[PDB]
């Protein structure tokens, strides 16, 4: 019963929940950015929830497990495997930065394990004075710069939590999952969700000089009418539900392989999407924003939000735990608990790199793991000490890559695989049946929409973001487009040793 | 470079329980399937029933449905087939075969062998076969090694440490009064014999009896 | 289920021409315009080994001889030209309803031009004599076709009891057969006598092989 529930509600809670989606709201100017996810959600995220269960075990069910093969049994055509390559370059591209902010979490937890936790300015009273310290101690962790100097300095402790973080995920890729999986993810994933709760009970109570946490709700839940007609919003609203939903990565394609054609997944899937959606919009939503506003006051909010992706947890978290009961320690639980959350969702996008190489070009488990963990860990250093440059990748990656790619898998699965043919894939075994008006959004409206908010997007942004020179991000466009050359040159590889027996 | 392997022979009497281990090599193992399937010597394979690696969540085919519990180990990359309530009709040799995700069945095991019986194990004797004395030579000279009175199935024989491979016959073990027997042929030039010396190389797992026999002239 | 019946149970076919092995199926194997029917190499000692999926698809590391054919119910594993080492028994399966159900197997032999064996005989061993037992030995190596005769001549007299005997399997390469005949008596019976004789009966020779020793 209580069991049977705090296991359900643990199941999602991602770090895109907290540390990802408040910064994506936060900058996007809350509520304005609300109205325009909650649509992404009903004609975007829970069509492709289903969309992606459906081609994973289909893929399953033949055994392809990634989607440059499964694009290309839904479609024979050699531009179909390289439309498949986002769904290798998203997860890993992600993954480079997504194991730094992993490693954030482990040295926040370390610290506040140790008592080293920023306090307030005693007696301050000032919004900037007490934003200071708090900023301080995330830009003294990882090191940011003065005067947007190119080069990041990140403190030793920070690198050396890096290092043991890799080491870990890497030791976890390599032996399997006993001791600290089922017995310890089905003790943290409750945990974690009782804390949750209890901050954002914690924090409505929240009402200081500078603001009222009630004032961040409101803000949040505000629609602005001004920010609708802006595109880069209607992206980051997308991007974030595919990011939050796992949904734009191969790895929920790939996890879906194990489940039988004759499964449900109707059901299932859209319990899974809506679980995720109360989790983090009720609690992720509903904590650090709020905590901002009422601390921070909104101006300082959105200025920390926008300063970079993931950033605005790292202080505002850190600013609630001090003065409240049990801080430090509640901080190092909740830090602790983050970063196991963030672990079992690293591994989890580093599948789809391995799963390829040992399916295709024949690679071992240990050759898959370690050239990947290699990819991971070299390709980091320039996310830790590039400015700019994990924000930049969050943004191509975990922002636009998914809306395109999604816009590619559903035009694979649902237009040239088959309108009926997919309906029927997705239909089998399930629960109950397919509301009929999603045959329509899918084949209609869900496109149509994807396919005119890519293009609105561009030309909007795409000349602004040939006027950026930071001298920093450039390194990372054109690395970044390497590392897709390369992808698609292992799938090339991989042809070319089929094709030469 | 994925290879399933298997525990081995195994005996047991009638009504007793097993359970056989198919460890997985070189690959993601929660990603794929396993199947088991049962084939007699004589038979065609007959599907158990198979497992799902990542969420356990067996599948037994009917026929073998209180026979056969299908059970995975996630941390050693393993997968085991429990046999209860055995006969003689169970003994057979077991497969576990991975297809991709579950084309079916692209790779196997090497298989298992159980034997369901009261029979005691009893270690092989092996009788080197030389040439009758004063046998005419030819080109070539043929020798042999008998393999006799062992129980249960099966024996592995090779020549010179498995050296020399080439035009060498192993028969098939016969079963007369609970004890198996077979013979295996060896075929070299007669500059080769005594010439250079050939060696029989028997090993029964079952009794752990490793036993070499050098050929000589009569 | 879905049965499956296979064609002709056993094959023998002639180098360098055509295999045509079948299946047929109580339902039909197609879903999404799909045959879900695999085929299996498996020589004796081995696992099967996967030759074609989906029918008509060639799996890699397998030769194109093997090529895959049919649909609805009726399917066609074609192999030319045929090859030594194809010797084996052939599967089909089917995997379009589940629970999965596989063929009873086709055994594919060479025909090879006829062949004499070559005939040896061994005398007990030694150390198999202290043990109390006295086994004579007969190979028959090389020969076809498979059928043969043995008949083991103690004294002249033709002895019926205690002979065992063991047929190999048709050799990958040369395509022929071998045989083990085993005479077991005891060591009183068998210093009882002197002459012990192993006579083969082909069909490559009226007049029979005769392979003997002096017991001394």
């Amino acid at each position: 019963r209580l069991g049977l529930i705090l296991a359900m509600a643990g199941n999602a809670v991602g770090l895109g929940n907290f540390l990802r989606f408040p910064v994506q709201a936060a900058e996007n100017g809350g509520g304005a950015f609300m109205i325009p996810y909650i649509i992404a959600f009903l004609l975007v995220g829970i069509p492709l929830m289903w969309i992606e269960w459906a081609m994973g075990r289909y893929g399953g069910a033949q055994g392809h497990g990634t989607t440059p093969a499964i694009f290309y049994l839904l479609w024979r055509n050699r531009f179909a495997k390289i439309l498949g390559v986002f769904g290798l370059w998203i997860p890993l591209v992600v993954a480079i930065y997504y194991v730094y902010i992993e490693s954030w979490t482990l040295g926040f937890a370390i610290k506040f394990l140790v008592g080293l936790v920023p306090e307030p300015p005693p007696n301050a009273t000032d919004p900037d004075s007490i934003l200071r310290p708090f900023k301080e101690f995330l830009y003294s962790y990882i090191g940011v710069p003065k005067g947007d100097e190119p080069i990041l300095k990140p403190s030793l402790f920070a690198y050396i939590v890096f290092l043991i973080t890799m080491f870990i995920n890497v030791s976890i890729l390599i032996r399997g999952i006993s001791k600290g999986i089922e017995r310890f993810a089905k003790i943290a994933m409750p945990t974690l969700f009782i804390l949750a709760v209890f901050l954002v009970i914690r924090v409505f109570l929240l009402e200081t000089p500078n603001g009222t946490a009630a004032d961040g709700l409101n803000f949040l839940w505000t629609p602005d009418f001004e920010k609708l007609k802006d595109p880069g919003v209607w992206i980051a609203a997308v991007g974030q539900i595919f990011f939050t939903l796992s949904l734009g990565f191969g790895a929920i394609i790939t996890y879906a392989s194990a489940v039988r054609k004759d499964q449900d997944i109707v059901l299932s899937g859209l319990t899974a999407a809506t679980l995720n959606e109360a989790a983090e919009v009720i609690l992720g939503g509903s904590i650090s924003i709020p905590a901002a506003v009422a601390f921070f006051g909104v101006a300082n909010a959105v200025a920390i939000a926008k300063a970079g992706a993931f950033n605005l947890g790292f202080i505002t978290l850190p600013a609630i735990f001090s003065q409240t009961a049990g801080g430090t320690f509640l901080g190092f639980l909740w830090f602790f608990l983050l970063f196991f959350a963030g672990l079992v969702a690293s591994i989890a996008i580093m599948q789809p790199m391995i799963a390829f190489l040992e399916d295709e070009l024949k690679l071992s488990r240990k050759h898959a793991v370690l050239w990947t963990a290699a990819i991971v860990f070299f390709s980091a250093h320039l996310v830790m000490f590039l400015n700019k440059s994990l924000d930049e990748m969050d943004f191509w990656a975990g922002t636009i890559g998914v809306v395109f790619f999604g816009l590619t898998e559903l035009i694979i699965f649902f237009w040239i695989f088959g309108a009926d043919k997919a309906w029927e894939e997705i239909n089998r075994g399930g629960i109950i049946k397919v509301p009929r008006i999603y045959y329509y959004v899918m084949r209609y409206i869900t496109p149509a929409f994807l396919a005119v908010l890519l293009v609105v997007w561009a030309r909007e942004y795409i000349p602004k973001i040939m006027e950026e020179t930071h001298w920093t991000v450039w390194i990372t466009r054109f690395y970044i487009i390497g590392l897709f050359l390369f992808l698609t040159f292992l799938v090339f590889l991989a042809e070319r040793r089929r094709n030469h027996e | 470079q994925v290879q399933l392997q298997q525990s081995g022979t195994e005996l047991m009497r009638p009504g007793a329980s097993v359970k056989i281990s198919c460890k997985a090599f070189g690959y993601t193992f929660t990603n794929h399937h396993i199947n088991w399937m049962k084939q007699r010597p004589g038979q065609g394979l007959d599907w158990i029933g198979y497992i799902i690696p990542y969420n356990d969540y067996t599948t037994n085919n009917r026929k073998f449905k209180g026979k056969a519990t299908l059970t995975v180990d996630r941390s050693s990359s393993t997968a085991y087939m429990e046999l209860s309530s055995l006969t003689s009709e169970d003994s057979a040799v077991y497969y576990c075969a991975r297809g991709n995700y579950g084309a079916w069945f692209a790779y196997w095991g090497q298989g298992t062998l159980v034997t369901v019986s009261a029979a005691k194990t009893t270690p092989p004797s092996v009788y080197p076969l030389a040439p009758g004395s004063a046998a005419q030579t030819n080109s070539m000279v043929t020798l042999g090694c008998l393999v006799k009175g062992y129980f249960p199935e099966p024996v592995t024989v090779t020549w010179n440490s498995g050296s020399l491979s080439s035009g060498v016959h192993t028969f098939p073990a016969v079963l007369q009064s609970d004890l198996y027997t077979l013979s295996s042929s060896v075929t070299v030039p007669s500059s080769t014999w005594p010439s250079e010396t050939v060696t029989c190389n028997v090993a029964h797992p079952a009794s752990s009896t490793k036993v070499d026999k050098k050929i000589v002239p009569r | 289920d879905i049965v499956l019946t296979q064609s002709p149970t056993y094959l023998a076919v002639s180098l360098g021409q055509r295999a045509t092995i079948s299946c047929r199926a109580s339902e039909s194997v197609d879903t999404y315009d799909n045959s879900f029917i695999h085929w299996y190499q498996q020589k004796p000692g081995q696992p099967p080994k996967l030759l074609i999926y989906r029918a008509s698809n060639l799996e890699s590391g397998i030769p194109a001889r093997f090529s895959g054919s049919g649909s609805r119910t009726d399917f066609t594993l074609t192999i030319n030209p045929v090859e030594t080492d194809d010797v084996a028994t052939y599967y089909c399966q089917q995997s379009n309803e589940d629970p999965l159900t596989f063929g009873s197997g086709t055994k594919l032999e060479i025909k090879r031009a006829d062949a004499a064996p070559t005939v040896s005989i061994f005398p007990p061993s030694s150390e198999q004599l202290t043990s109390g037992g006295a086994s004579v030995v007969c190979f028959l190596n090389n020969f076809y076709p498979k059928d043969i005769n043995v008949k083991w001549k103690i004294d002249g007299s033709e002895r019926q009891n205690g002979v065992l005997n063991s047929w190999t399997d048709q050799d990958s390469k040369d395509s022929t057969y071998s045989m083990s005949s085993t005479l077991t008596l005891t060591k009183d019976e068998y210093e009882r006598h002197n002459s012990y004789t192993c006579e083969a009966t082909h069909k490559t020779s009226t007049s029979p092989i005769v392979k003997s020793f002096n017991r001394n």
